[PDB]
Formats: C-alpha cells, sequence, structure tokens
RNA sequence: GUAACGGGGCUAAACCAUGCACCGAAGCUGCGGCAGCGACGCGCGUUGUUGGGUAGGGGAGCGUUCUGUAAGCCUG
C-alpha cells in the first residue's frame, strides 16, 4: 500500500473571484499563492498542479503601510552595459497597476517549470469589470 | 470495512480478503495468527475509535509465505583517502491473508 | 540503604578529560541511560561535579 | 609457470559495464568513465534510503494541515488534543483516512476537539 | 591413507605477504613503507 | 548590476518579558538480521557489552596458470 498521488489528468479545479479594495499587498498576495499551488487540498502533491483559478480586481486600489508609497523602489536591469533602471510605487500604479500584484505573487511561487504553468492561472484587472462570465466564478474573501 | 491494527512497529489498514506482508513472525507456513489489539474500525459511517484499542476488536488472518526480499547493495566510499568497502542485504517478510474482521 | 535515580541529558563530546572520567565512575553510556546508586556523600559529590548535564530522581 | 590475465581481465570489465545501462555518452561504453559512475550511483543511494524516511512524514503532515483546516482548527492543536485523548495513530495511517474516508476523518477532528474542551 | 587424503597439520603453513595488491589487502600502494623518505626507497636505509 | 534581511514582502512577519503547543538529525525508542569480546552452566545455552577511520599492526578468505591423486572422470 503505497501513498496516494494526484494525477493530472483526473484534478478537479475551481474559479474564484477576490478584489482588492483597500487590502494590504503582502498579506493578499501570501493567500493567493497558497491557493494556486493546492496546499489547502487533502490531495496536495508536490510535483503535480492541483490549484485553483482566480480572477483579482481593482487591481490599483491596493495598499500599502508606512511611507511605502512613495520609498518602495522596484529595479531591474536591461542587458546593455549601465542599464540599470528603477520606478517607485506610485509611478507603477500609475503606469501598468496590474504588474504591482504579479510581482509579488510570483514572487513566492516555486521557481521553475512547474511554478510557471502555476502562475498562468492568475487573472489580474485594475477595474471592475471581467469577461469570464460563461466560467462562472464565485465569491471569496481572501 | 476496514480496520487498523499494529504489528511489527508498523501500523496497517486492511480490509477483508487482503494480503499484507509485514516483518517475520516466527510461525509455520499453514495456520491462524490472531491480531487482538485494533485501533480503529469503521464500517461505513460508524465509526469506532479506540482509546488507544477498541473494546473486543480481533483480526484473524493466515500466513501464506516466508521468503527474503530483494537485494540492496551498500558502498562506501571516501575520495583521495585511499578508503572503500562494499556488502549486500537481503530482508525477511511474511505473508497473510486477512480472514475475518469482526468488533 | 537509599538509592538514587541518575540519568544522563546531553552528550559527552567537548567535554573536558575530568568530566568524562567522572561519567565512567556512575557508569552512564549514553543519552537516557539510567542508573541505580546509593546515596552517599562520595556519590552526591560526582553528581555535583557534572550536574549541568545529569538529571536526579530521589 | 606463466599466468595470462586475458580471460579474468574481461570479464571483470564486463561486470562494470553492465551497471552503466542508460548512462549518456561515454559513461555506457567506456570502462574509465563508467566505472566512477557506478561508484557515485552506490553513494546517492546509500544517502537516499535515509531521505526517503524524511520526504515521506514531510508530505503526511503537509495532507493533514489541509484536512484539519477544512474542519476549523490546525496541524499543532490536532496532534495536540489527540495525545490527550489517548489516541495512537500515526501520521501515515491519517493521510490516507483523510483523502478516501472524510466522514471518518470528522469523527477524529471531534474526538480531538473534545478531549480540549 | 591416499595421496588425495593426507593434510598438514594446523598452523605450520602460514601463507606469506604480498605487497601492492589493491585496496581490500590492508597493504596497497605505499607497502608498509609510508610517505617519501630514505627508508622508503629502493635500497634505502643506514649502516649499524 | 538592485547588491550591508538569501529573496518576496512585513508596522509586525521588529524588539523586551512571561507561558503553553508543534516542527526538526544517520542522537534516543520500536520491529527484523549479522558479527567481535567477557562471564556463568553443560561446540552449545543464557547473560552483559561493543561494531567512523588515514600512516600502520593482527586475523580469515576468493579466483588464475602448472605437478601428483589420473590408463580415473566428462566430452562429436
Ligand atoms: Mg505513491
Ligand atoms: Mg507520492
Ligand atoms: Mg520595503
Ligand atoms: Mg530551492
Ligand atoms: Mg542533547
Ligand atoms: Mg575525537
Ligand atoms: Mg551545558
Ligand atoms: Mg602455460
Ligand atoms: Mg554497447
Ligand atoms: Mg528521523
Ligand atoms: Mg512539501
Ligand atoms: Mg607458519
Ligand atoms: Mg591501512
Ligand atoms: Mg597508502
Ligand atoms: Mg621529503
Ligand atoms: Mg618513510
Ligand atoms: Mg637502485
Ligand atoms: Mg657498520
Ligand atoms: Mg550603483
Ligand atoms: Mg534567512
Ligand atoms: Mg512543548
Ligand atoms: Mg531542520
Ligand atoms: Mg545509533
Ligand atoms: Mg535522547
Ligand atoms: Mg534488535
Ligand atoms: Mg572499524
Ligand atoms: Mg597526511
Ligand atoms: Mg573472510
Ligand atoms: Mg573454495
Ligand atoms: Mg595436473
Ligand atoms: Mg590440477
Amino acid at each position: 500500500m503505497k501513498t496516494f498521488t494526484a494525477k493530472p489528468e483526473t484534478v478537479k479545479r475551481d474559479w474564484y473571484v477576490v478584489d482588492a479594495t483597500g487590502k494590504t499587498l503582502g498579506r493578499l498576495a501570501t493567500e493567493l499563492a497558497r491557493r494556486l499551488r493546492g496546499k489547502h487540498k487533502a490531495e496536495y502533491t508536490p510535483h503535480v498542479d492541483t490549484g485553483d483559478y482566480i480572477i483579482v480586481l481593482n487591481a490599483d486600489k491596493v495598499a500599502v503601510t508606512g511611507n511605502k508609497r512613495t520609498d518602495k523602489v522596484y529595479y531591474h536591469h536591461t542587458g546593455h552595459i549601465g542599464g540599470i533602471k528603477q520606478a517607485t510605487f506610485e509611478e507603477m500604479i500609475a503606469r501598468r497597476p496590474e504588474r504591482v500584484i504579479e510581482i509579488a505573487v510570483k514572487g513566492m511561487l516555486p521557481k521553475g517549470p512547474l511554478g510557471r504553468a502555476m502562475f498562468r492561472k492568475l487573472k489580474v484587472y485594475a477595474g471592475n469589470e471581467h469577461n469570464h462570465a460563461a466560467q462562472q466564478p464565485q465569491v471569496l474573501d481572501i | 470495512m476496514y480496520a487498523v491494527f499494529q504489528s511489527g512497529g508498523k501500523q496497517h489498514r486492511v480490509s477483508e480478503g487482503q494480503t499484507v506482508r509485514l516483518e517475520k513472525l516466527d510461525i509455520a507456513t499453514g495456520e491462524t495468527v490472531e491480531f487482538a489489539e485494533v485501533l480503529m474500525i469503521a464500517n461505513g459511517e460508524e465509526v469506532k475509535i479506540g482509546v488507544p484499542f477498541v473494546d473486543g476488536g480481533v483480526i484473524k488472518a493466515e500466513v501464506v509465505a516466508h521468503g527474503r526480499g530483494e537485494k540492496v547493495k551498500i558502498v562506501k566510499f571516501r575520495r583521495r583517502k585511499h578508503y572503500r568497502k562494499q556488502q549486500g542485504h537481503r530482508q525477511w517478510f511474511t505473508d497473510v491473508k486477512i480472514t475475518g474482521i469482526s468488533a | 540503604a537509599k538509592t538514587i535515580k541518575i540519568t544522563q541529558t546531553r552528550s559527552a563530546i567537548g567535554r573536558l578529560p575530568k568530566h568524562k572520567a567522572t561519567l565512567l565512575g556512575l557508569g552512564l553510556r549514553r543519552i537516557g541511560h539510567t542508573v541505580e546508586r546509593e546515596d552517599t556523600p562520595a556519590i552526591r559529590g560526582m553528581i555535583n561535579a557534572v550536574s549541568f548535564m545529569v538529571k536526579v530522581e530521589e | 609457470a606463466r599466468v595470462k590475465r586475458g580471460v579474468i581481465a574481461r570479464a571483470r570489465h564486463k561486470k562494470i559495464l553492465k551497471q552503466a545501462k542508460g548512462y549518456y555518452g561515454a559513461r555506457s561504453r567506456v570502462y574509465r568513465v563508467a566505472f566512477q559512475a557506478v561508484i557515485k550511483a552506490g553513494q546517492y543511494a546509500y544517502r537516499d534510503r535515509r531521505q526517503r524516511k524524511r520526504q515521506f512524514r514531510q508530505l503526511w503532515i503537509a495532507r493533514i494541515n489541509a484536512a484539519a483546516r477544512q474542519n476549523g482548527i490546525s496541524y499543532s492543536k490536532f496532534i495536540n488534543g489527540l495525545k490527550k485523548a489517548s489516541v495512537e495513530i500515526d501520521r501515515k495511517i491519517l493521510a490516507d483516512i483523510a483523502v478516501f474516508d472524510k466522514v471518518a476523518f470528522t469523527a477524529l477532528v471531534e474526538k480531538a476537539k473534545a478531549a480540549l474542551a | 591413507m591416499r595421496l588425495n587424503t593426507l593434510s598438514p597439520a594446523e598452523g605450520s603453513k602460514k601463507a606469506g605477504k604480498r605487497l601492492g595488491r589493491g585496496i581490500g589487502s590492508g597493504l596497497g600502494k605505499t607497502g608498509g613503507r609510508g610517505h617519501k623518505g630514505q627508508k622508503s626507497r629502493s635500497g634505502g636505509g643506514v649502516r649499524r
């Protein structure tokens, strides 16, 4: 009698919708990564993706405490000598607010082919509308 | 209908008519063995949890075979220190068939 | 007369060579080992020598 | 009495090259490269007979956590309360019942909650 | 008694040492000599 | 080239004090197997204990060629 393992051709998934108005950026992003991976189920298997799909609405109304609204900084390099760029938290909210939620979640997920496929189940919107009514998402209070 | 018992330092969850492999028991290859401790018995929404044993629960089995397991190899190595060693292993087991379980 | 329980609770790796000779005079061999010695001032004085890695139950 | 090593040496090399089946490139064709590959495979197997007993207890525990939070309790309180009620089932059996009998697992959660009240 | 049924007494036919024949023998490589001296060379040593 | 929290992120998920839970090793306990040494009773039984190793010391073995046993034994 070996331990039960889950099979990718048999896992059942659901659809959920959450809105991020006035919610702390890092405490919201921790619950999102827990369900994109499947840790909330009794069938969790480390090499199989058993999570759910989530829609996140109102991405530009998320919150940060302290002085993080003006002091938090995002860095990246372009691959050319001297190509170090940067932007502040409020700068990116005005330019593409979706990238803020996705950068936080992506760093809390595993690194590898399976971690990349987990990310593909997240749908983030800056407004209050979505075009996924045929999948019938249900309300989750994260 | 299944039941849970402890034998050989391990615990097993068996159903009636199953064949289970255990650590070696010194019992001849044809007769009955009785497991008089049962941790819990479940029979389809009636569940008996023992604290730590179910009152009057008995599992009956019957030995089917004795034998040795598959061989493993042990290798010990120390680089640059002129040391090596090898060994083989083969472990005994005992096979039983679950005949009757009842509280 | 009366006797006491003595148990070893810590390892002997890295100890002074005089602390290892006190453990051999009681008969303790490994962590969790328990022995049975009688209560005399000479036995008590060598419990006190290694009290930081030994537990007593009277 | 002159002794020739030809027949014995060939059998001594064929034995090693047979344990290297499925290895990439020269590791399944050339004796010098393949001898080192076979020794390293035996070092890993000895080490990984210990890690197997760790990787499976880690998976039973992470699976009992998710089933207990469906019932309103955490892993640490569930294990603490089962010991106060004198239940002696281990992590391997518990993770089996969590998947295949969801009603028997709820009977254990109620048992562990009463022992803490 | 036959030509294929006589055997010597026990403890009278110990076998000799062979140097430099692998790890398992306990005498391989340096052959019981140590490392890099005058006493480890071929013909090495000092007079009485 | 961010670059003086491993990272995400944190207003506690920081620090001080007190308490009760749990995780965590090839340590300890449970079950099965092998060997070294010492005692006590007639090679055997019981009992206690030990088994990481370079230089190096001690013990016990596998297999290869040739001589007798052999004008034997095996083999179109
Ligand atoms: Mg499995
Ligand atoms: Mg598995
Ligand atoms: Mg910050
Ligand atoms: Mg890693
Ligand atoms: Mg300790
Ligand atoms: Mg040392
Ligand atoms: Mg101390
Ligand atoms: Mg010849
Ligand atoms: Mg080939
Ligand atoms: Mg362990
Ligand atoms: Mg895991
Ligand atoms: Mg001799
Ligand atoms: Mg040596
Ligand atoms: Mg050497
Ligand atoms: Mg020199
Ligand atoms: Mg020398
Ligand atoms: Mg010369
Ligand atoms: Mg002279
Ligand atoms: Mg710079
Ligand atoms: Mg750290
Ligand atoms: Mg505690
Ligand atoms: Mg650890
Ligand atoms: Mg040990
Ligand atoms: Mg211990
Ligand atoms: Mg034992
Ligand atoms: Mg040794
Ligand atoms: Mg050296
Ligand atoms: Mg031998
Ligand atoms: Mg022979
Ligand atoms: Mg001949
Ligand atoms: Mg011959």
